[PDB]
């Protein structure tokens, strides 16, 4: 157990420069689309941008406006961020590569997501502005919504596995990825956690200028950093989600020696960019919903659709006994 | 050809994950002598605790 | 000494619940909130029993406890509501009308 | 593997006829084409349509409700006792929905959600009868009170029937707390559940020196819980207060019916399982104090549904005596009890509904009413007289049992309690009759003729009332084969 | 699934068939069992129409009551005619067409 | 532990003892005829007589040093 | 030693749901005791529970719970008390049942006292149970929907009542 | 004339349509198509 | 109006149909020469009608 | 076996720590919607709903068809509650 902090530090620093370089990469693309260049100064082709943003944050003055609610103001931005580092204890990046091997890891991941409401809830209320208030509230309306769909997908990629553990899930793929037959479940499954980062289309804390003033406009410096991070951070686990559950995790396209000589880490990466590409492509490409549109959206489209999907699995399966 | 620049972040971030996932598989590995078994149950914990007594009273 | 200690966790936050009913009774709110601390620690006892002797009926009867801890929050809080926006406050004053 | 279902065949009928209602009223409610119309009424005569066929079902299918019995055995144990009294407690369901079109009608209360409700909970009781396992007791008796919960409230811009559901909601979860405790002791204890488990473990030993205070202490919170769900002293303080707050149709079902299921859930728990004397204790001191509390608060009210409910909580102290006695005349004397108390009952809420369209609220209401409705004045006072024992009325039959009981089980004291809390409520009974019949006011309250189904109803059961005692066999035998089948 | 037909109180009619089949309690349909059937349908239809004449709504009114007599008279209905078959009710019918084919 | 189902998918430590108790319980009209069986089923449930002579043993230990 | 950990941190954060004047800060309290009753399932092996309380209480129940205190704007004044004069009833009610109840299984349940010897040497392995092994997700799922279904459709039904219950006391449809 | 009403329903609401069939074919096969091969297999 | 085009709304609808073409011409853009200047070292053009500093 | 839980800890602890280092570091140089109400109801109901399923995938293999049809009985009846939702307006939020 003397070398587990050794591990957890390995997970955890370079998750720290991964999702510094993720913002510098979503600027990137935006930018190319945009026929702009992006941050190509500060640094060779803008490197150090990541760096310098986080030293200017750290150098900024705190504020830590005169309320009642001293303790939960500065808590609810730690809550957010600990809850997003804490789902990578039991991610698989490889056969083998994972420091918790959970056998009940799928639940352990929907509690987290369950959890990820009250840093937002807390930081709204504890603004004392009614502004932030109004924006928390309506934001963890959306996030617990767009829950629900994602815990009836976690059940129909459950009910093909026959086990929790995520390792097991990504073994379950080498006769076929899941996102092949279940192509609408996987569509749906990303939309969703569009939906649950907060992530446009469904971007309401974005929407300031629409007269929307999101749950984080209080913060500054280092509290409104740790928010930042822990959405981004969320950004890359949820691209990890679609590629373990779909995508066949670390698993190369095709049984073939050619692509067996590449590492699954590598498979697993790539897949991961993949997600991430797409989610700043979406970003860059659509304008976005109204709040009433989104919500109707998660409960009247995604939750029948979602539970129509796994009585449509589980019968199927059960009819030919094809069952794991 | 200019798009590459964006490529550089993305490749940094998936060098990121790959040393996420490598960095902790070799120091278990280096701790135990051999990699970490997916999957241990019960069965093999019995059988490690029962392997220690073989090996360490021969 | 464990299934003592597991019990006793258990009792005092049953216990725990029984004081919050005694010392809130301008606050109707925690009165709810002390009983959800009372079912609780009755799940808690099940499952505990249920590790204790081997049997399997104490889990199935906490997540069954758990469905009824739910519907009765959900109710509770509903005519929380109601009786608040009749009123307008929720002290403890303008909800004694009947007696006798 | 179909064959087995035919032991839940009524259940499964009034489930379904629930769906279709709540699917219909919601759909044609909501609906511009035909206005919004109101639809209480329609999906009111619909769920006593439904709550017939299950009667139908469920007394004409006797012996196939004990079909596979094996294999139904870990869920629930259907036999006569529970046959007679599920057929007793739609019967009373029944009543108190055709009770209701009135209400529905002249208020324009018009939310069908309320039979809907009426009819889950009516789902609840029947099985909280055929429960046979602690965990089966608690899930029905907390689908009983969820439903019990909301039509509570169902007046939702009322200051009292927000009142009313909010205190409802407390002390009922509160008291569902402490039994779930007790089934969590008893479970520990003796790592079982089922009704015929604690049955094998718990006879032959009761107090033996070295007594489980996991069980006893595990039956002790079971039998506050059910002391509770009886309106028994001292866990009765909820039950004015909500039977006043609660819409006058609600206060006529929580009357009845809950009190049949219970008293059933009371007898197969403890008359069967067997810890003993302490369990008949409780029941013996809680039935003195509800005679005695009831007695004198009913004397000290002025409202007529304050002043029902305290008799309720007497009446209920009378028929507890039974359970004490711990006999087969004590549980034939206490399922008596239990019916001719209900009949009358039914026949007071059909009064109090008939005269709730002129808002009927004081006992000072009805003076004069023996001039301005005569005949509605002799049935009310023939009701009071039963309430108050005066042979040969119905009423008479349960006072009689409980000085035998008190002579037969040798308590003197619960006699002379029962002398004394018999004259007290006689007062407070010929108080309403003084009202209606001597009395000379200067303002009269002119009453509104009620509806045919309150009539008919009042009229069948003023029958029964005055009639019962020259024609008794039936229930007399009937409730002794329901004491003999609690043990074979 | 292990199951178990044995009822609590044994027939007391010659047993036809102990668990009869779905399909053969449906053809085992007597005049009585179409009687009741019928009986109740008739008066759950009618029910469902008088009770929705005041909302406006007596042609929906009328399919839900009929709807809700049809399954609980072909429950009815097939309650006896299994009850018959299973020796739990009078079945002579029953036993004379046995002890023939 | 008297349904038999076990928390790790085996027949339950004391259902064994629970059915032997039943068992004798069902044919013998006196509930002192089978007083052994069940206190063995409860001493399963809880161990308080082998806790007890244990503790009778470190109680000595603990006297005779 | 464990154990007496986590039921201090149990006892500390209870006393702040019951304590607290802030019913707000009361709901957060809670959420703490859920987070502690959620180690101790995972020392007792049951990790499905562990992590249902984690799913419901915590994410589903405590968040209605917050939405609605929150919304309400409580003021102190309307809710404030002071317990000073309810330290002796505290005491009789709660050393009565402390007496009581903190001590019910000592008869039943002896405490096994640990002795200066390594009784660890005389635990019997039973390999035959290890060799396909059930989780508690497995175990309980074996059970819940066939020989004890009757109770889960039982439970769907008090569902459905608090969602009507829900809709029926509170809509107001714009 | 109930066949252009479930066209418009088809039509006002594709979601419900679309659950509508996906969840029946998962309830259909079960009911239906699962006896016939248990069947198929006894002879 | 008619089960073949009511089909082909449908399937528009729940396939996102539109919403591809967008990403579509969003990505032609990502692949083509900016038109950023690189100031300072490169400059916007002026003419020599500019009104600047007197 | 439990023992894999004892990483998540020391995983939260640290994680504890890099948030207190980070946000440590700079300190040194009346209007009740009773729409959310009703939303979080739906997400608790739905949230059982997840609960019980999980159990169920993981067991489908063994409970064969009883334990499908008790499941799709379930899920009826929740659906009934949700169609109610529907009709009622508490899934529009204009
Ligand atoms: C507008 O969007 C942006 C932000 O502000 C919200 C960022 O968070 C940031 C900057 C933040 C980062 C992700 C930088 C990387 C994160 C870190 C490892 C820590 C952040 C701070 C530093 C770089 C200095 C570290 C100093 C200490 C606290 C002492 C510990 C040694 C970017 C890239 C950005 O553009």
């Amino acid at each position: 157990y003397i070398a587990v902090p050794a591990e957890i530090l390995g997970i955890i620093l370079p998750l720290l420069l991964g999702v510094a370089f993720l913002v510098l990469a979503e600027r990137k693309v935006m930018a190319f689309v945009q026929r702009r260049k992006g941050p190509d100064v500060v640094g060779s082709f803008g490197l150090l941008q990541p760096l310098a943003d986080g030293l200017k944050l750290i150098l900024k003055e705190p504020i830590s406006p005169s309320s009642a609610n001293f303790f939960l103001f500065r808590m609810a931005p730690v809550a957010t961020f600990m809850l997003s580092l804490v789902a990578w204890a039991v991610v698989p990046f490889d056969y083998g590569m994972v420091l918790s091997d959970l056998n009940i890891g799928l639940l352990y991941l929907f509690a987290i997501s369950s959890l990820g409401v009250y840093g937002i809830i807390i930081a709204g209320r504890s603004s004392n502005s009614k502004y932030a208030f109004l924006g928390a509230l309506r934001s963890a309306a959306q996030m617990v919504s767009y829950e629900v769909s994602i815990g009836l997908i976690l059940i129909t990629v459950l009910i093909c596995v026959g086990s929790c553990n995520l390792s097991e899930i990504v073994m379950a793929q080498k006769q076929i990825w899941f996102g092949i037959p279940l192509f609408p479940v996987l569509v749906m499954f990303f939309i969703s956690c569009l939906a649950e980062t907060n992530r446009a289309p469904f971007d309401l804390p974005e929407a300031e200028a629409e007269l929307v003033a999101g749950y984080n406009v209080e913060y500054s410096s280092m509290g409104f950093a740790l928010f930042f991070l822990g959405e981004y951070a969320n950004m890359i686990l949820m691209s990890g989600l679609c590629t373990l559950f779909f995508l066949g995790g670390w698993l190369p396209i095709l049984d073939l020696p050619i692509f067996k000589k590449i590492p699954g880490s590598i498979w697993f990466s790539i897949k991961v960019l993949f997600f991430l590409f797409l989610y700043i492509w979406v970003r860059a490409a659509f304008p976005r919903y109204r709040y009433d549109q989104l919500m109707g959206l998660g409960w009247k489209v995604f939750l029948p659709l979602s539970l129509a999907w796994v009585v449509s699995v589980s019968g199927l399966l059960v009819t030919f006994q094809w069952l794991p | 050809l200019v798009w590459l620049e964006a490529m550089l972040p993305l490749g940094i971030i998936g060098g990121m994950l790959c040393i996420m996932g490598n960095s902790q598989y070799y120091i278990h590995k280096a701790y135990h002598g051999r990699p970490k078994h997916i999957g241990h149950d019960e069965w093999d914990v019995a059988m490690e605790r029962r392997d220690k007594k073989v090996v360490e009273k021969a | 000494m464990d299934l003592i200690k597991y019990f006793t966790f258990s009792m005092i936050i049953f216990i725990l619940g029984i004081w919050g009913i005694l010392l809130n009774r301008r606050n109707i709110l925690i009165m709810l909130m002390s009983i959800e601390l009372m079912l609780l620690a009755v799940n808690l006892n099940f499952l505990v029993f249920s590790v204790s002797l081997d049997d399997m009926m104490g889990q199935v009867f906490a997540l069954l406890v758990l469905t009824v801890a739910a519907a009765e929050s959900a109710i509770g809080l509903a005519i929380f509501v109601i009786t608040f926006r009749v009123r307008g406050t929720i002290a403890v004053e303008f909800i004694n009308s009947i007696q006798g | 593997m179909f064959n087995l279902f035919l032991a839940v065949f009524p259940e499964i009928f009034i489930i379904n006829a629930t769906f279709i209602l709540l699917i219909h009223g919601v759909v044609f409610s909501t609906s511009k084409k035909y206005d919004y119309p109101p639809l209480a009424s329609n999906v009111g005569w619909l769920g006593l349509l439904s709550v017939l066929i299950t009667l139908l079902l469920l007394a004409a299918g006797a012996p196939l409700l004990t079909i596979a019995h094996l294999f139904w055995n870990n869920l629930f144990r259907r036999d006569n006792f529970t046959y007679f009294c599920q057929i007793f407690l739609l019967l009373s369901t029944a009543g108190t929905i055709s009770m209701c079109f009135d209400f529905f009608d002249q208020e324009r209360f018009d939310a069908f959600e309320f039979i809907v409700l009426i009819l889950l909970s009516t789902c609840g009781m029947l099985f909280m009868i055929s429960a046979y396992d602690l965990i089966a007791m608690y899930l029905a008796i907390e689908l009983q009170s969820l439903c019990f919960y909301v039509i509570a409230a169902s007046k939702r811009k009322s200051e009292f029937s927000t009142e009313a559901g909010l205190k409802y909601l407390i002390l009922g979860a509160f008291s569902s707390g402490i039994l779930l405790f007790g089934c969590s002791m008893i479970y520990g204890s003796t790592g079982a559940t089922h009704f015929d488990q604690l049955a094998k473990i718990l006879t032959g030993y009761e107090i033996t020196g070295a007594r489980s205070s996991g069980i006893f202490m595990g039956i002790l919170f079971i039998a506050v819980g059910f002391l509770f769900k009886i309106t028994a002293v001292p866990f009765h303080m909820w039950a004015p207060d909500i039977y006043e707050g609660s819409p006058t149709p609600v206060t006529a079902f929580l009357s009845i019916a809950p009190k049949i299921s219970i008293f059933a859930n009371i007898l197969r728990v403890f008359i069967y399982g067997s810890y003993g004397a302490t369990l008949q204790q409780i029941f013996f001191f809680c039935s003195i104090a509800s005679m005695i509390l009831g007695a004198l608060a009913a004397m000290a009210q002025t409202k007529v549904k304050r002043l029902l409910a305290y008799s309720s909580i007497g009446h209920v102290g009378y028929i507890c005596i039974g359970f004490s006695c711990g006999t087969i005349e004590g549980i034939q004397s206490l399922l008596i009890g239990i019916f001719i108390y209900a009949l009358m009952t039914m026949d007071a809420f059909a009064i109090v509904l008939a005269l709730r369209q002129t808002r009927v609220k004081y006992i000072a209401d009805l003076g004069a009413l023996a001039k301005t409705n005569p005949i509605l004045a002799i049935t009310f006072s023939i009701t009071m007289f039963s309430y108050a024992g005066i042979p040969p009325l119905a009423g008479f039959c349960s006072k009689f049992y409980l000085f035998f009981a008190a002579l037969g089980c040798g308590a003197y004291f619960l006699a002379l309690v029962g002398v004394v809390t018999s004259v007290i409520g006689c007062f407070y009974y010929i108080r309403l009759v003084k009202r209606m019949f001597f009395d000379t006011p200067r303002t009269w309250i002119l009453y509104e003729p009620m509806d045919r189904n309150k009539s008919l109803l009042l009229a069948m059961t003023s029958f029964f009332i005055t009639l019962f005692l020259l024609y008794p066999s039936p229930l007399f035998s009937v409730t002794h084969q329901m004491a003999l089948s609690l043990y074979l | 699934m292990n199951t178990d037909i044995t009822a609590l109180e044994k027939a007391q009619y010659p047993v036809v068939d102990r668990n009869p089949a779905f399909t053969k309690v449906v053809g085992n349909f007597s005049t009585l069992d179409y009687l009741r059937f019928s009986t109740i349908t008739g008066i759950s239809v009618t029910v469902g129409y008088l009770s929705g004449i005041k909302p406006g709504i007596k042609g929906p009114s009328m399919v839900t009551g009929g709807l809700i007599g049809l399954m609980g008279g072909f429950m009815y209905a097939y309650q006896n005619s299994a009850g018959r078959l299973m020796g739990f009710f009078p079945n002579d019918g029953e036993v004379a067409s046995y002890q023939k084919r | 532990m008297a349904s038999g189902w076990g928390i790790t998918g085996n027949k339950g430590r004391c259902y064994d003892f629970w059915m032997d108790f039943s068992e004798c319980m069902s044919h013998c009209r006196e509930p002192k005829d089978c007083t052994l069986l069940r206190e063995d089923y409860l001493e399963c449930l809880h161990h308080s007589k082998e806790f007890q002579r244990r503790n009778r043993i470190y109680k000595e230990e603990q006297r005779k040093l | 030693m464990i154990l007496s950990v986590l039921s201090s941190l149990a006892l500390v954060s209870g006393l702040m749901v019951v304590r607290a004047k802030n019913p707000v800060h009361s709901v957060l309290f809670f959420i703490l005791v859920f987070c502690d009753t959620s180690g101790l399932l995972l020392l007792l092996g049951l990790d499905f529970f562990a992590m249902i309380f984690l799913v419901v209480y915590i994410g589903a129940i405590a968040v209605l719970f917050l939405f609605v205190v929150m919304m309400f704007h409580i003021q102190i004044a309307e809710i404030h008390e002071e317990v000073l004069r309810y330290l002796p009833v505290s005491g009789i009610i709660g050393l009565i049942f402390w007496w009581e109840m903190f001590f019910i299984l000592d008869n039943e349940s002896i405490p096994l006292l640990p002795t200066q010897r390594n009784t660890t040497s005389l635990r019997y392995t039973v390999y035959a149970g290890k060799v396909r092994s059930w989780t508690n997700l497995e175990t309980l799922g074996n059970l819940l929907y066939t020989y004890y279904f009757v109770w889960f459709l039982v439970s769907s039904l008090i569902l459905l009542v608090a969602m009507i219950g829900a809709i029926v006391l509170t809509m107001h449809r714009t | 004339p109930v066949m252009e009403k479930l066209r418009m329903f088809v039509a006002q609401e594709p979601v419900v349509a679309a659950s509508c069939l996906i969840g029946g074919v998962g309830l259909f096969l079960p009911a239906v198509v699962r006896p016939i091969l248990d069947s198929l297999e006894a002879s | 109006k008619d089960w073949n085009t009511v089909f082909e709304r449908s399937i528009n609808t729940l396939f996102l149909t539109e919403m591809v073409r967008g990403l579509s011409l969003t990505l032609k853009y990502f692949f083509d020469p900016k038109v950023t200047i690189n100031y300072p070292f490169e400059k916007g053009p002026l003419s020599p009608r500019f009104r600047g500093e007197h | 076996m439990m023992l894999e839980f004892a990483p998540i800890f020391i995983y939260l602890v640290i994680s504890l720590l890099v948030s207190l280092i980070l946000l440590g570091v700079p300190f040194l140089f009346s209007r009740f919607d009773i729409r959310f109400y009703l939303v979080s109801i739906l997400f608790l109901i739905f949230d059982l709903e997840v609960t019980f399923f999980f159990p169920w995938a993981v067991s489908l293999n063994k409970i064969d068809l009883f334990g499908f049809w008790s499941m799709m009985a379930f899920l009826f009846i929740l659906t009934i509650g949700f169609l109610y939702e529907w009709k009622r307006g508490a899934l529009d939020w204009e």
